[PDB]
Parts: C-alpha cells; structure tokens; sequence
C-alpha cells in the first residue's frame, strides 16, 4: 500500500507522499489533465524536491516551529499538514541559500540605477510553462522538445502547465503572481516586448529548456533585478541538480 | 571457481580437499568463503584454514599477511599459539627458499633475516606458551635456526679469513661467542678467530682462544 | 636484433 | 500486528527489525509505515522495499542492495589491475559488501585520477553491472585509455650560445624519437624533468657559464591533454675563467695534499665537471685517511667585472666512523659471499663513503639484483660505529637470448642460448650459447666462477664445437668440425686491465679439403702424404694449446667510444704432446683520440696484427690463418679475401657440371696448377685503420650523437711467410708483406630498433689480383 | 619453489652444548636474545605433529 | 590506444548552401602537429599567413596569389638548421606584420615587401597574439610575462610578471585593450588589467573555480582573449568560470560554470564559445543564461568559433568545417575541407573567411 | 689485483701520543673512538689495530693495547708501531 517511486542519492521518494501530494493538488484544483500524466509529473516533482533536499538536510539546519506556525496561521490530518509544511519551508530556505551564493549583486550598473532602466511600467500577472532539457539536449532532445513546444504553443494552457512542465509551479499552473518588467528573466524581456492581454508566447530557446509565457493581467530596482536573477539562476540550478543525481523510475 | 553455496557445505568441501591433499582448490574455496561472508559464523576457523592452506601451498607472503591479520584481529585467541607457530613455519620456509632445489648448498650463507624472524617468533611462542602442543617442536626448530644463523655468521667469518679481514673475523667470532655460544658453527669458528689473532700478531688473545679450543675439543 | 628474455 | 518479511536473504533480519519501528503487536497506520520505510532507506540497508497487501496481518517485501562478488577490469593496458582494485578499496566499496550506484561515478573519476597521475591525462572508464542471482552483481569496468601525453616539444629560451637541439640531445626526455633510431621515449615524468634540468645545468657549467641560471621551467599541456611542451627559460651568463682555488675549514692536517689536488692553470674556463672532480678527489683523499663523511662545499666567488671565478672549497672532515658489520638483506638466492666479495668497504674498518658507493656500484654491475640500496645505520650505544646494511632485490638472473642479425661478412647470423649467471646463487655463471653464420656453426657451454681467488681471479671452462665451412666464408672449400674444452684463469691485475691464461684441448676434423699449395704444404709438414685427388679428404688432429691474453680497456664509453684505447693481445702456443706444434699471436687495438672538447670529432686508430708459425718440424694449420677484408678488418673488400690465394692442384671434383669450371677440376680440362682467386689466408696479417669520426652532417642535433658517421682509411696485408717462392715463381710472391691493400670509404653506425646497424661504402683504390672489391659492406644487428 | 619445505626433514642438528671457560678467563656474556628456553612437552616431532588447524 | 570516446561521429546535416574554398595557398609543413596560435591575418586585402619553420607569405585575398614570401629561419652553415618556431598569430594593424616565436623573438615585418622592420627578444615563448594598440605591441610570453614593446622602435616599453602555476596549458591569453587598459588572462586563473603606458596593476581577479581537485587535471589557465563590451570584460578560464567582470573595478558582474581555452565571440546580446569538451555553447550577456548548447561535436578538438555571414564557423582536428546556426544552434552546414585537421582559429574579415589547417594550407571560404 | 684491505681503528699517530696512563675509558673513547676489538675473555683490554694492506704493497699494522682495570681507568699502554 506504500511502495517507493524512485531512489535519489541516499534518500527515497515513496508512493504515499506522491499520492498525498496528488490529492493535495486535486483539492487545490483549476482543471487538471489525465491522472497518469499527473502521476508522472508528481513523481518528477518529488524527485526534484528530494534531490535538493539531500542538499540541505545533511548540512543546513532545520527550520523552527513557531515561525512556521506564524506563516501557516497567516495564510485534514494535522500531523501530515505539519509534516508537509516542515518539508517545504526548509527546502525553500536551502534553495535560497544556494541561489544567493550563485548570484552576485553589485552596487554598480548591476544595480541598474540608469531605476527606470527599460521604461518597469505596471505589474503583470503571467504564467510560465517550461520544457525540461538535459545539460546536453543536442542529439534529439531539443528536436523532440521543439516538437512538444510547438504543439503546446499551438494548443494555447491549464492542461499543459501541468502536463510537461518542470518548475515548482508546474502543478499550480506556472502562476507567478504580479510581476514587473524588470523582475523577469532576460530571455523573457523580448517576449514581454511583444506581450499582450491573453497573448501566447512561443517557446524561447534556453539551456534550462523551452519556456512558454501567457500574460493573464496587466533601492527599489534591487529587488526587481534580484527577482529576475533568482528566477534565471534557480531555473538553471534545478536542472544542474537534476543532471547531477542518480534517479531511476520504478514501474511497480 | 566456487559457487555461492551455504557456508557449511563450502567449509565441508574445503576440509575434504584439505585431507584429500589437493591444495589449490582448498585455498580457492576457503578464500571464497571468507570473501563472500566476512566475519560470519565460525570465521576464525576459516581464517585458520586459510593460513594453513597458504602455508602448505608454498604461498608464503599471503600466509604472512593472513597471519598478521589474525594476530592483530585476535590478540587473545584460544588458538593463538597455533597461528604464531604457523608464522614461524612460514618464516622458516622463507628462509630455505631455494630457487631450484634443496641441495648441498645448504642455504646457510644466504639471507638470514627470515631465519632471525622465525627464531624470534618461535622464541616468543615458547616463552609465552610453554605448555602448547607445539612447544617441543618449536624448541627443535629454534635449535635448527640457531645452528643456521651461527652457520651464516661462520660463513661470513670464513669469507673474511679468505679476504684477510682479521678484525672482521675477530668481531664476527666474538659475535658468535656472545649470541651463539653453544653452536657447532661457533666451535668451528673458534679456530678462525685464533687464526685471525695469530695473523695480527696478537698472541695474547690467540693463546686465550687456543686455550678455549683445547678446553672444548 | 637481439633477444634476450629473463625467465 | 505481525510483520512478515520476504527479503533479508543477505542482511540479517534483526537489522530490518530495528530499522523498522512498526513490528508485531504494534499500531498500524499509513503514517507509521511511511516513517518505518523512510528510516529503513535512511540507513541504506535495502535498495528497494515494498509492503504487499495481505488479508492476514502485515506483509513486507525487501530487496537488498546487490552485493558485489568479483571485480573485473578490462582494457587497463597502462596499469596493473590490482592497482585500480586498491582504488576501489580506498573508495569504500569492495567485494564482500553491496554495490552503490551513486559511488560508481566516484569510482570512475578515481580511475581517472590515477590515470592522470601515471601520465594518461585522458582515460575513460565505463561501468558494467552484470546481474547474478542471490542478489549479486559483478562490475566489469571497461577501460578506454586515450593517447598517452607525449612530449610534443622541448624548448629552451635564452640559449644564444648553444642551439636548442644540442642541449636537448643530452636530455633523457625526448620530443623527437625517429623510427630508425633508439633515443628513448616521449613520456614525460617529474623526476625525468628534474634530471634533465640538472643535466642542462651541468652542461652550462662545464662550458664556463658560472652565472648560468634556469629562470623558470614551464610545463604546459596541449588543450587535448595529448602533447606536453617543456620550456626551460634560462639565463646563460658569460664564459667565465677560473682565477684561483682556495681551501678552508678543518682540513685535519692534510692541507698540503689537498692543495696539491687543487692545481689549476689561470685563464682556463670554469668547468663544473672539473670542480666536482676536484671535490670528489678531496673527498676520496680524506676518506682514504679515515674520514667517513668529508663534507666539501665548493662555493664560487664570481667577479663579474673581470669575469673570473674563485673557488672557495670549504672542507669539513667529519668524525671517523667504523663499520661494525656489513649486513646484506634480500640476498635470498645469492649467498653472502657473492655480495660481500664485491664490497670495497671492509667490515671492521673505518667507514668510507666512497668505498660504500664503490661497493654499491659493483653490486649493481653484477646484474643479479633489481635494485641495490645502502643504509649506514648507527650502532646503538656507540658514537662512531655503523652497520652498512645492503638491501638488494634479487633478479631472475637466468635468461635466454634470441638474436637475429644479417651482414655481408657472415650472411644471416642466428644467435641463441640460455645462461644462468648466478647458478644456485653461488656466483657461478653457467651458459649454453649458439651461433649460425653462413659459414660457421658454434655451440658453446661455458661455466665460469668469477672469483676463483678472493682477489678477483676468475676461472672459466668452455666446451666448444665449431663447424666451419670455409667455402661459404669466401675461402677454399674445406669443412673443419672442431670440438674441445678450454679452462682459462682471468687475472684482473689492474682496473682497465685483465690478463688471462688457460689450457685448451681441441680436436679438428678436416674434410672436403680443396687440393692447394698451402694446405698440402701444411699436411706434408705434418707427416702425412695423401694423394692430391679425392676431394673429400679426411684429417683429424688433437691439439693442446696454452692460451694467453691481455685486454686493456680504457674506453670511456662502451658504445660509440670517444676517448681511450682497447688493446687485446691474444696468443696461443701449442704445449708439447699435441699433434700441432705452432704458436699464433694476435693483437687488436682501437684507440679513440677526441680532437675537440665536445668529443664530436674523433680519430680512431684501429690496428689488427697477427703472426704465427710452427715450432720446428710442423707448420701453422691452414684453418688458423689470419684473414683480412670485409667489415671491421678492411672495409671495401670481400670477407677474408685479402691475403694469399689458393693455388689449386689439378684434381677431379666430386661433382662436375659444364660452365662452372668447379675451381680447376680435371673434368673441366685442367692438367696443370692454376691461379685461383679464392683466398686462403696467411700465417701473418697487419691491418691499420685511420677513421675520422665526424658528427652526422644532415641530421637533427637532438639525435646526431646517436648516429656515428666516419670516414675510414684501411691499410691491410695478409701474407704467408711459409710460401715457397722458389718452386712457385710464376705466381705472385704471397710471402710479401709489401702488398699492402688500401681502401677508403664512409660508414654509418647507429642502434636501430633492429640492433646495431653498421653500413659502409668503400672503394679499394689499391687492390691486387684476386681481391674481390665489394664496394658496399653492412651488418644489421650482429648482437 | 618451496614445496620440499613441507617436509624439511630436520632434527639432524647437533644438540647445543655450551662451551666451558678455561681457568684464567671467562667467555663473553651471552646476552641471550637467541637463547633456547627449557620449555618441553610431548609435541610429537618428525611429522607426527598435526599442523592441521584445530577447529573450535 | 584509443581516445576516451570515439571522436564524435561526423554529424550528417543538410547544408542550406554549398560551402566552397574560394582559393587555396599551401604553406610549407604548416606549423604541424605542434599546438600554436599561428593563424592568418588580413589588413586591407592581403592575407599574411606564417609558418613554424619561419616562412611568412603575404597573399592576395581575392585569388590567393603570392604578393611576397620571406623566410625568417636563421640557418648556420650546413650542420644545424634553426626554424623560427613562429607561434604567435599574425597580427597586422599599422602596416606591420607582427609574429611571435617560441625562440622568444617577436618580428615586425613590412607589409610592402616582407623585410624585417624589427625583431626583439622577449622574456619567453611569444605564444600569444602580438596585439597592437596605442602605438604598442603587447604579447604574453609563455614564461608568464606580459610585455609591451614599441610599435616601430621595437624595444620593450615595459614588462609585467604574472604568476605561473607548476603545470599549465599550451598557449597564452592575448591581451585585449580598452580605454587605455590592457586585460590579460594569467595561467593561474587571474584575469589582470594593467595600464597601457607603464603597466601598473589596475586590478587582478581570480575567475577560476578550479584547484579543488588538487591534481594536475584541473588546470586553471585563462588562455582565451578577454572581450570588452560595454565596459564589461568577459573571460573564460579552463576548468573555471565564464566570468563577466567590471573593467574599472575588477568585480565580477556574473559567472557561469564554463571552462575553455578557445576564443569566444561577444556580439549584441550573445556570447558564443567552444567548451573545453569542444561543446558549442551560446549564452546571454545580461546574466550569462545559456541560450543553447551543441554537444554533437563533443571531443572533436574544435577551433575557436567565428561569425561568418551570420553563421558560426568551427573547425576540428579532422579538416571539417561546421556551420552552426546562430539562433537555435543546429548545424546549418558541414564541409570536408582538409585531411590533416584544423587547430588554429579562423579569421572572418572583409567578408572573407580564412583558415589554416594543421598542414598550413590556407583556405578562403565563401558562404 | 687485491683492493685496499683496511682493518681496525684509524690511529692518527697523533691521537695515540695524547694517550697517557690514568685516563678513564670515556676520555680515550672520545680521543680515538670506540675500538673495533675489545678483550671479550679478560678485562677491559682495548685493542686499537690500524692495519692496512694495499694493492701488493705489504701489510703495515700498528697495534695499540690499552689495558684498563675493573674500575675503568687506564693502566698499561702496549704500543707496537709496526708489525713485528
Ligand atoms: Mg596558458
């Protein structure tokens, strides 16, 4: 009744947690595609979380409880809910810890004082679909990845954001909340130049993969550029950790 | 090639090969059992069988390594006297390592460091275990090793008499009289020391050596 | 050529 | 309620029970079983587990990690398998425990690590996990070692005085290794680089550059990690002089003799070799006086203004140490006497560092040991007594040689044999050898004791069997099957010198003798009068010879000598009571005079003298006559074609065939004596050769020294003093030494991978009738 | 190479008899690091001793 | 002995055009197997190719006819020959042909006839491009000294010592000049900017994440020419980081986990480079986000990429020229050019793509 | 022929003159070093033998016998400068 989906490093992802998080996204959902693809995406996401968990549950300390209680109170089985929140707030913290060291922010033109920069006009509510690719997606990966990306952009979004996405917002649907112009990756800036209400943005070539955007709604620059660099570097490093790990799929 | 059978049958087959007289299969079976199941059931008996098989197969270096592993792993063991006796046997077999055959060469003037190690090992065995079943056999082997070491020093003294190194001859026979005073090689080397003293015109000591020879002839 | 082999 | 495991074939059940919180008689729910399975995988005990639905209580499935039963290595050409198995052991995974798939990549990079260290900067490794029942897997690592990182180029910067090629020629690291030359290997090593840097320093200090300094040494890899570039950025100074030498320190009362060692002539270029030789001479002088460690520091005070060097030779004669006993370790085969008789340092004497070094060098010269190390251990409880312990690693001394060579002199030379140079570790060298030329078949069995006397006198016996086909040796046809024994004492009277004296019985069987004047003269003088017909004659002699010899060998280099002299005076006189009554003296000489400081230009004076005659009532055997011509005696002539020519008698050959003339056969139409061009040799020869050795003209200087080019001029005459010029007047007087044949030519010598190749082209500008002028001579690996 | 050492056929060594110091002098001190203890037992020698490892 | 991987199979692609050699002009033995930076140059219409043996040919770029040819080797009698060992790539800016040599001699020849305008001994092997800037010729010797020499007089104006590791990679980083600041890549991972007048240390920043292995494999050489765009210096060490740094301060604008010893193009908002594994990667400039990656040419010993007619061109050690698309990185075209192979970088100047092979035969390609 | 056969202590021929009666064993053992040969049978009778046999030159030996007592003080000096 409680099998194992995969083994990653010394850790193992179960089937109880996979099904539990699937039921969680089911209750949260928004409409979702066929449950088989959700199964595969959920095991992919839990493998993604566990590999980076190995980077931090053996070195980084553990989150406190009362600050966790404050966060959950601000926003079923109580033990399981508390286990999930302890499971996710530590992984967000360690992801931030690694990404901060993989990013440098200078007070120089990196700060982009020269604050207006490119026009930063209004916050945008946009969604993201990512197509994961191997660090070496040459051979045929990009070729098939291109075919899937063209199919996705032609079709469009609620289905596809869960179908074959890779970011942590895959199950949520790629929602990013409000986003200003400079708070987005550099590849997305040119797409934003052509963005429009309900516009579908074609796949954008990147080492992380093919990114599909759809606009839903139309010292200060420090956080904007930090958000854009955090997005780019986190998207890169998630792929790096995915490639630099031992993952096997158990059909059982 | 040994299949991964339960330890009891593999051990029984290895033992049957041991009394059968065919060694190499016994070594292979014992090492397979030890490697597959490290520190398993009755592992010390397996180690003892491995040491015995290595010694009997003329594979002296691996026997020495296994004996060292056993002695550092079991400083207080019921059959520790046995493993020290096996170490001494391996050292003695290293002593008489003739390249082709054991003939009139007698290997007395060859490398004695293996003989020295074997003598130290058997001396430790007899001093620590004077009631073991190998006690008098180890004593006889010590007698032979003392004879062989004194024969080596006698060969050195004989060569130095041939060369004319009379100081070297005197020192070597003095070393005999100190370390090996009750050996036939020392009795044969006493005339060598008398000759060395006479060739150096130190008759004050040549007469003493002659008196010693006369009193012990 | 000269061959010698140490046995 | 009740847990029922299904795995645990290898892992003990108790480990799973303690690693699984929920057990028999415990609360069962999804959270607890999730915690138990998570903690079970936390320790990594099991590779895969599951819980199978069962109506009866609980059920657990377990799949342990597959234990490795054997380690398989394939394709590891450059390194031994257990070397990488030690790597696998050091990682933490070995046979007897499970295999971890995560650790596999670490293993792969670990093998890359030692391939990087050994010099293979590109050697991929692939893991293969072959399944085996009872939860087992066998790793079969496929090694694919790339191209070894060879030195692409060695460059020197700032060497304005000397070309880069000339300096790299002496380096043991080689950037160019021609296929036709054996100059080393292109593999790069740290120790080799340091040794070649020291070689460069020695080369520059030997030419007067006291201010020479190696500023830096850049070792660079080609971005493919296949080629290595060595750039020795140096700063050569000027060619300094040697103004004077002073000695200091505690000379221990031997100041006069030390100063007598330190004579220099002013205005002479500084020489690092001469400075080191002076230091070693002072060291040897003090060691002979009983000082074990005579420290000698020759610091140069360098006057840049006048460009001179003044040597301050600080000398500290240390305390006298005495060798309590010399101990030999590792001589399991060779007896103690074999190693001790090679020692110059004597037990019970004062320790001498030079004596210990000489003993170590002699032991290395024995060849019985892989390596010889010396340790001057301090005797406990004694301030000045030491034990000179020698640690030797015994070699497989016995070896069988298999040589194949070709040359114009002897056709195809098939050499074979087996020799144990350390028979039973007693020092005796036993050995059977065999040679097959176009004309000579030699079979030897020599047993020699190098130390028959403790002074170094050797005693060697030799059973030899020589089947000599004279017809194939470009001579008058006769087959000499000789067999006998020799017993020779070699006397090392002095270093660079060796006398020898022995007794040897030889039985000669002569058959198929060509009727001719010289051989029949010898047979007549031996008391036999057989008919001049019957080509297939038969003769048997039993002759006992006292052989003596003297070899003076001052050649500084065994191969391609540049200075010194090698003289070999070998005589053989028949003792009374032998069938033959004759004496025969031979004298080889090869003197090398270097006419330049670099020893590139050499003058080679090579002489080859010989004189032999009977002792009254007998003549010298015709098979003992000297020969000249061919390679190494008189180049440009046919093998053994110089000397008296056979004068065949009118006789009937065994087989006849028209248009062959069968060397004056009666069937061909011969009724009177004829002058034949087939040489027979003479009882005396005199050969000289002036050979100007020059650097090879058109060649890279990196391996120019490996190819010796020479311009040779050979004089040579072979005459028979017993020639009957009275009753043989129409024929040329073969007893005339004035007929000195001369040839001049060029020659190349180099150690090709096919052995020592020696080519030569020579024109004989003064040759006589019957001398076959073979313009081109060569010899491919006679060894 | 060492097979014959399975049966070395020793015990031909002569018994160790200490030398007697004549009157007027004394032999050098033994310093018996190579001394033979008086330890004795049954220990049947001459291949009569079983070198087979005793299992427990 | 076979390489770590069978050198990547020839990627069969449908070429959108027909790449042909406009003209071919052989150079004797053409540097050879020896690794060197020696590549042709182009001033106005003359291709100045050089050779390891010391043979320098100025050719007409339109048809490959010898405008002139000179031999720089200094033979001594008939005993020994001294090839010039030209390794520094040909650089022709101010009417002079500047060529470095491994004999620590840099030669400036006249473009008019080929006579040696001057020749100067330097600290070590002038393995770098003798770049020309501000009336000065800057070279990076193999010894580790960045030397600036008078453009016409030829005497060394100044010399700056850079740290050299125990082991390094063949080749030295050619200096890049901007706003009177010369930026070089030291072999120890330190990218160093100095003045252009006497060369005092403006700044020095480590860009290599290497030395972690603590072996002779993780060499941290910076053997690529840094590129200065918008006042930002892009450098690419070996087994290190593709780092964009501030030119004035030396602080790292950003870094990527990329290591290479091949020159990279920085144009517009794109950076195209060839990895140490001979992997063709295109990244952004704003944050270094890798736009695309080509591993089909893995371990094929690619040359430094160039931009020809809006199309990346890369050689390899097989004589193959691969035209890689700028946008998606897909192999637009593939040409079998030579059999010896390509080691040195091509040059894309005046609408002409010039390339030397490992036998030195200079080829001009038309797209 | 035969190599150099050196044996025993190297008597400098000036250190031996510095030896006088009454010195303890430590002082002489410092002056000339520990003798190669003692008297293992009798009392502390140190034999310093400077023996040299060159390459067919003739063996020259200088014997120096130091007869101490039980107390460790020198009593007798029997010097033989040449081989009798
Ligand atoms: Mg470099």
């Amino acid at each position: 009744v409680d099998c194992v989906a995969a083994v990653v490093n010394n850790g193992v992802v179960l089937e109880s947690d996979v099904d539990g998080l699937m039921q969680s996204v089911k209750l949260n959902a928004q409409q979702l595609p066929d449950d088989a693809t959700l199964r595969h995406q959920i095991m992919e996401r839990l493998i993604m979380d566990q590999i980076i968990l190995q980077m931090g549950q053996k070195m980084g300390v553990k989150i406190s409880d009362e600050q966790l209680d404050q966060a959950i109170a601000n926003i079923l089985n109580y033990n399981t809910y508390r286990n999930q929140i302890r499971k996710e707030m530590i992984i967000s913290e360690v992801r931030n810890n690694e990404v901060r060291r993989r990013i440098t922010i200078l007070p120089q033109e990196v700060e982009s004082l020269a604050v207006g920069n490119q026009n930063a006009s209004t916050e945008l509510n946009l969604s993201h679909i990512l197509i994961p690719l191997p660090e070496n997606p040459t051979s045929d990966q990009v070729n098939e990845a291109e075919s899937q990306a063209r199919a996705i952009v032609d079709q469009a979004f609620g289905k596809l954001a869960i179908a074959h996405s890779a970011d942590q917002q895959a199950l949520n649907g790629g929602q990013m909340g409000w986003g200003r112009i400079q708070e987005l990756p550099g590849i997305f800036a040119q797409a934003l130049s052509t963005a429009k209400k309900g516009d579908i943005v074609g796949p954008i070539r990147s080492g992380v993969g093919f990114h599909i955007l759809k606009v839903n709604d139309l010292d200060r620059a420090y956080r904007m550029l930090m958000n854009r660099k955090f997005s780019e570097e986190a998207a890169s490093w998630m792929q790096e950790q995915r490639a630099s790990a031992y993952v096997k799929i158990l059909s059982n | 090639e040994v299949p991964d059978n339960p330890p009891n049958e593999i051990y029984a087959t290895a033992q049957q090969k041991l009394q059968d007289g065919n060694w190499r299969q016994a070594i292979t079976q014992l090492e397979a059992l030890d490697n597959r199941y490290p520190f398993g059931p009755y592992s010390q008996q397996v180690q003892l069988d491995l040491i015995y098989a290595y010694y009997k197969n003329a594979d002296l270096p691996l026997a020495q390594a296994a004996i060292d592993r056993f002695i550092r792993l079991n400083p207080t063991h019921p059959n520790i006297d046995y493993v020290m006796y096996m170490r001494g046997l391996t050292n003695m077999a290293l002593d008489d390592s003739a390249l082709q055959g054991f003939f009139g060469v007698d290997r007395s003037d060859r490398d004695p460091q293996h003989a020295r190690a074997a003598f130290s090992d058997f001396s430790k065995l007899v001093r620590g275990y004077p009631n073991s079943q190998y006690t008098t056999d180890a004593t006889k082997r010590l007698v032979f090793l003392k004879d062989r070491l004194a024969k080596y020093e006698y060969s050195v003294a004989e060569y130095y008499t041939e060369r004319g190194a009379w100081v070297a001859v005197v020192n070597r026979v003095e070393g005999m009289l100190r370390d090996y005073p009750d050996t036939q090689a020392t009795r044969d080397a006493l005339p060598l020391m008398e000759n060395a003293y006479r060739q150096m015109q130190m008759n004050a000591q040549a007469e003493k050596v002659a008196k010693i020879i006369a009193a012990n002839s | 050529w000269n061959w010698t082999k140490r046995f | 309620k009740d847990i029922h495991f299904e795995g645990l074939q290898r892992v003990a059940v108790g480990a799973a029970l303690l690693s699984m919180p929920v057990r028999t008689g415990d609360t069962v729910n999804d959270e607890d079983i999730s915690n138990t399975i998570r903690a079970l995988f936390a320790t990594g005990n099991f590779e895969d587990v599951c819980v199978l639905r069962d109506g009866d209580t609980l059920l657990v499935q377990v799949k342990e990690r597959p234990t490795i039963a054997s380690i398989t290595f394939s394709g590891n050409k450059s390194v031994k398998d257990d070397m990488l198995k030690q790597n696998l052991e050091a990682s933490g995974v070995r046979v007897g425990e499970s295999l971890d798939r995560t650790t596999i990549a670490d293993i792969e990079k670990g093998l890359e690590d030692f391939y990087y260290s050994v010099g293979k900067y590109s050697a991929s490794v692939k893991a293969v996990v072959t399944p085996l029942p009872r939860n087992r897997v066998d790793l079969k690592l496929v090694f694919q070692e790339g191209v070894s990182a060879e030195i692409q180029q060695i460059n020197i910067v700032g060497n304005h005085a000397f070309t880069t090629d000339e300096l790299i020629s002496h380096f043991q690291l080689r950037d160019e290794v021609p296929w036709w030359n054996v100059v080393g290997d292109r593999k790069y090593q740290k120790q080799k680089l340091a040794g070649d840097l020291e070689t460069l320093r020695s080369y520059y200090l030997d030419r007067g550059y006291a201010r020479f300094n190696i500023d830096s040494t850049q070792v660079s890899l080609t971005p493919d990690k296949k080629g290595i570039y060595v750039t020795v950025n140096i700063t050569e100074g000027d060619q300094y002089k040697l103004s004077g030498v002073e000695v200091s320190g505690n000379l221990a009362g031997h100041s006069a003799e030390i100063e007598q060692l330190t004579k220099i002539e002013p205005g002479e270029l500084y020489n690092g070799t001469k400075v080191t030789k002076m230091e070693d001479d002072i060291k040897k002088l003090l060691g002979r006086y009983g000082y074990a460690y005579p420290r000698v520091q020759s610091m140069p005070e360098i006057n840049d203004a006048d460009k001179t060097v003044k040597l301050r030779v600080n000398v500290d004669a240390g305390n006298r140490f005495y060798v309590r006993k010399i101990r030999f370790e590792g001589n399991d085969t060779s007896k103690d006497a074999v190693l001790r008789r090679e020692m110059r340092q004597m037990e019970g004497a004062w320790l001498g560092s030079d004596l210990v070094d000489q003993g170590k060098e002699r032991l290395n010269r024995l060849g019985f040991f892989e390596t010889v190390d010396t340790d001057t251990q301090r005797v406990p409880g004694s301030p000045d007594q030491v034990d000179v312990v020698y640690k030797v690693k015994e070699r497989n001394t016995g070896s069988f040689n298999f040589g194949i060579g070709y040359g114009t002199e002897s056709g195809v030379s098939f050499q074979a044999g087996v020799q144990q140079d350390n028979w039973l570790g007693t020092g005796y060298a036993v050995g059977i050898n065999g040679t097959k030329n176009d004309y000579q078949t030699y079979a030897e069995l020599s047993v020699t004791n190098p130390y028959f006397t403790v002074d170094g006198v050797s005693l060697g016996g030799r059973l030899f069997y020589n089947d000599f086909q004279a017809d194939d040796a470009d001579l008058s046809d006769y087959t000499n099957k000789s067999y006998g024994t020799d017993v020779t004492l070699g006397f090392p009277i002095n270093e660079y010198n060796s006398l020898r004296a022995g007794l040897g019985y030889v039985h000669n069987s002569l058959s198929n003798m060509q009727p001719q004047v010289a051989m029949w003269r010898y047979l007549y003088s031996m008391g036999e009068h057989p008919s001049t017909s019957d080509q297939d004659n038969s003769f048997k002699t039993d002759d006992f010879t006292f052989n003596y010899g003297w070899t003076y060998n001052k050649l500084d280099r065994g191969y391609f000598p540049t200075d010194g002299s090698r003289v070999n005076l070998t005589g053989k006189v028949t003792i009374p009571g032998s069938d033959n009554e004759y004496y025969k003296v031979t004298l080889d000489t090869a003197t090398y005079v270097p006419i330049d400081d670099d020893h590139k230009w050499v003058v080679l004076g090579r002489t080859r003298w010989g004189y032999g005659d009977g002792l009254g009532g007998k003549e010298m055997p015709f098979y003992e006559n000297f020969y000249a011509g061919g390679s190494s005696t008189v180049r440009g002539f046919q093998s053994n074609t110089i000397g008296p020519k056979a004068v065949y008698f009118p006789h009937q050959a065994s087989n006849y065939d028209p248009d062959y003339d069968y060397e004056c056969a009666t069937q061909d139409g011969a009724k009177d004596l004829c002058k034949s061009d087939d040489a027979v040799g003479g009882n005396a020869m005199a050969v000289a050769s002036l050979e100007f050795i020059t650097p090879t003209p058109f060649i890279s200087d990196k391996y120019a020294n490996s190819v010796r080019t020479s311009f040779f001029w050979d004089m040579g005459t072979v005459w028979d003093t017993n020639w009957d010029s009275s009753q043989y007047s129409g024929y040329p007087d073969y007893s005339d030494p004035s007929n000195i044949r001369m040839s001049a030519g060029i020659a190349l010598q180099w150690m090709s991978p096919l052995g020592p190749l020696v080519f030569s082209y020579a024109q004989p500008f003064k040759k006589y009738d019957g001398d076959k002028a073979e313009q081109f001579q060569f010899n491919i690996g006679k060894t | 190479k060492r097979q014959v050492s399975g049966d070395e056929a020793y015990l031909e060594a002569a018994p160790l008899a200490e030398l007697h110091a004549p009157a007027g002098m004394i032999l050098p001190v033994t310093s018996g690091d190579y001394a033979i203890p008086v330890t004795n037992g049954s220990g049947a020698v001459g291949k009569a001793l079983d070198i087979r490892p005793p299992a427990q | 002995e076979e390489d770590v991987v069978k050198m990547s199979p020839l990627p069969t692609v449908e070429n959108q055009f027909t790449p042909t050699t406009a003209w071919s002009t052989s150079v004797g033995s053409g540097i050879g197997n020896f690794y060197s930076n020696l590549h042709p140059a182009l001033a106005d219409n003359v291709v100045y190719a050089a050779d390891r043996a010391g043979l320098v040919k100025a050719l007409n770029a339109d048809d490959g006819k010898e405008i002139w040819s000179v031999s720089l080797a200094e033979k001594d009698g008939w005993f020994s020959k001294e090839p010039a060992l030209l390794s520094g790539g040909v650089t022709v800016s101010g009417g002079h042909v500047y060529i470095g040599s491994e004999k620590a001699q840099v030669y400036a020849l006249n473009t008019s006839d080929g006579t040696v305008a001057w020749q100067t001994k330097v600290a070590g092997e002038a393995l770098s491009r003798p770049v020309v800037s501000d009336g000065l010729v800057l070279i990076h010797t193999s010894n580790g000294q960045l030397q600036a020499l008078n453009e016409a007089d030829g005497a060394v104006k100044w010399t700056v010592n850079l740290d050299m590791p125990s082991l390094s990679l063949r080749g030295e980083s050619a200096p890049t000049t901007a706003f009177g600041a010369a930026v070089v890549g030291g072999d120890n991972g330190r990218v160093s900017a100095v003045l252009m007048e006497q060369g005092q240390m403006i700044w020095q920043q480590r860009i290599s994440q290497a030395t972690g292995s603590t072996e002779i494999d993780r060499l941290s050489d910076v053997d690529t020419t840094p590129v200065v765009v918008n006042g930002v210096v892009f450098a690419l060490a070996y087994n290190g980081n593709l780092t964009a740094l501030d030119l004035r301060s030396g602080q790292i604008m950003w870094k990527r986990e990329l290591g290479s010893v091949n020159d990279f193009i920085v144009d517009g908002n794109r950076i195209y480079l060839v990895d140490q594994n001979d992997r063709v990667m295109a990244l952004t400039i704003d944050g270094g986000v890798t736009l695309w990656t080509q591993s089909d040419l893995l371990h094929r010993l690619l040359t430094s990429p160039v931009l020809y007619n809006g199309n990346l061109v890369v050689g390899d050690s097989e004589g193959y020229l691969h035209w890689i698309n700028v946008e998606d990185g897909r192999f637009v075209a593939q040409q079998k050019v030579d059999s010896s192979g390509f080691q040195t970088e091509p040059v894309a100047a005046d609408g002409k793509l010039l390339i030397q092979a490992k036998d030195g035969t200079v080829y001009s390609i038309t797209r | 022929y035969r190599p150099d056969i050196n044996q025993g202590n190297y008597l400098t021929a000036n250190d031996v003159s510095k030896i006088r009666v009454g010195m303890t064993q430590q002082q002489v053992a410092y002056a000339l070093g520990t003798p190669l040969m003692s008297d293992p049978f009798g009392t502390n009778t140190w034999f310093y033998v400077f023996r040299q046999q060159p390459g067919h030159e003739g063996v020259t030996q200088q014997t120096l016998t130091l007869t101490f007592n039980s107390s460790g003080v020198l009593t007798n000096i029997d010097n033989k400068p040449a081989l009798s």
